[PDB]
């Protein structure tokens, strides 16, 4: 799973 | 008589809150004086994530593809530069509600009153703390981005955090005030991953403090015990090690006590091997950690702002 | 993602606190257009409070007995008057900083947020839920009466408590800002006690469905149970009863998570007669029951697929 930028 | 987890009055904060569109994109920025901080995925896409070229994609903007909201009330950005990860909009009003205010970095370990926003809306405000991986664990929503991080020192702010993305641990990172991400992360929707994660003991042993404070003295002992008999026990629970620098942060709180730190020391280390055998501490039947020592003596003492 | 205890932002409150002085004694004011409300025993001496009669006590004030101040400025007060436990001082300046208010009384379960101040001055805002013994689990220090707490929806502060006091066991009691107390307990210096508190049992059902959202998912059971039997078991486990409006604000948690509300009530049996076996739940080795539903839909935004 990869990063979300909010 | 109580301790509960204590944020920051975020009044002086909400006053600076705005919203930063960019045609599809929407977060928060923080208007102090005449610059809106914000961060730089503000002039991304939900599909220039993998691995924007942001220096290419501010250049394709000027200064009215910044949408800036203060309320309803259009601020007109005059100015616009890129510092690390965060985005500077220049306007041409200063914001009249602007209070004292510093940018520090924090330290691991150290605490801070996260004022949680959407579309430049606060909508709750909790403490938090720096972990030793330099990751937060908080309460972020999509839009969340561009909240801040703060303490407050009698009339002055010092804003320390800007949130920008959610690790995949669903654990939280961002940057100082200037731009520059607490531990190795980036603005990337890839993976990475947060080291491991220590306790902090310093902060839990001003936990105790505030427990015997409150009158939650069941966990302490007539044993005393030596800082190195100590870190030994503390690096086999995943715990930092204690220093001399932080018993001597301890200090003021073992001479409101009179338990010496080595003593709470000492009864630590038997609640870390023992346990707690059912009984909680100050409604706790683990040992908190995001106290630092000025934060028990701040809400004990009822220091105000 | 992530779940925490969560205050409203207390800014609309901080522009409303104000500093009460009668005599000797000084505690916090809630500056709401031209009248000031604070705790009534600010007119009290320590001899007083053994057995106090306010009508005669406050009787014999006049409205300059009464020092208020918004931080070093200080307000005129132009009228006085008691309501039950609280005073209302008239004072020549209506609050620039009014907000859109209403005085709400609160029920037991419910959550609200305390900005705790002293000297009319905040020191912090947390988040507190009213005890089914109509206590609270606060933190409040000598001077911290007249601190208020509130819920915000939509730009209009719901203030329902008012505080006054702390019981033996270090809890508090106050009142909603009419000026009635939640619980038995009164206002003056007399042997007075708290009842035997039992656990919210929405809340905690709230904080299980919000931790498996989360992941945290291993305590989930493959039982169902009904209303009236898990309400006999929470009875002898001092768990609150539960009501079928409980299992209609659960509603919308149960559809987003596709768990109907009385299987958690079976999974919330076998944690409550097995316990937790040195497991955790959202970082936390005890069950949670200061947390609303309401609260749980707000930091976990889910989808409903139907």
């Amino acid at each position: 799973k990869v990063a979300t930028v909010q | 008589s109580g301790f509960r987890k204590m944020a920051f009055p975020s009044g002086k904060v909400e006053g600076c809150m705005v919203q930063v569109t960019c045609g599809t994109t929407t977060l928060n920025g923080l208007w102090l004086d005449d610059v809106v901080y914000c961060p730089r995925h503000v002039i991304c896409t939900s599909e220039d994530m993998l691995n924007p070229n942001y220096e290419d994609l501010l250049i394709r903007k000027s200064n009215h593809n910044f949408l800036v909201q203060a309320g309803n009330v259009q601020l007109r950005v005059i100015g616009h530069s890129m510092q690390n990860c965060v985005l500077k909009l220049k306007v041409d009003t200063a914001n009249p509600k602007t209070p004292k205010y510093k940018f520090v970095r924090i330290q691991p370990g150290q605490t801070f009153s996260v004022l949680a926003c959407y579309n430049g809306s606060p909508s709750g405000v909790y403490q938090c703390a720096m972990r030793p991986n330099f990751t937060i664990k908080g309460s972020f929503l999509n839009g969340s981005a561009g909240s801040v991080g703060f303490n407050i020192d009698y009339d002055c702010v010092s804003f320390c955090y800007m949130h920008h993305m959610e690790l995949p641990t669903g654990v939280h990172a961002g940057t100082d005030l200037e731009g520059n991400f607490y531990g190795p992360f980036v603005d990337r929707q890839t993976a990475q991953a947060a080291g491991t994660d220590t306790t902090i003991t310093v902060n839990v042993l001003a936990w105790l403090y505030a427990a015997v404070i409150n009158g939650d003295r069941w966990f302490l002992n007539r044993f005393t015990t030596t800082l190195n008999d100590f870190n030994l026990v503390a690096m086999k629970y995943n715990y930092e090690p204690l220093t001399q620098d932080h018993v001597d942060i301890l200090g003021p709180l073992s001479a409101q006590t009179g338990i010496a730190v080595l003593d709470m020391c000492a009864s630590l280390k038997e609640l870390l091997q023992n346990g707690m055998n059912g009984r909680t501490i100050l409604g706790s039947a683990l040992l908190e950690d995001e106290f630092t020592p000025f934060d028990v003596v701040r809400q004990c003492s009822g220091v105000t702002f």
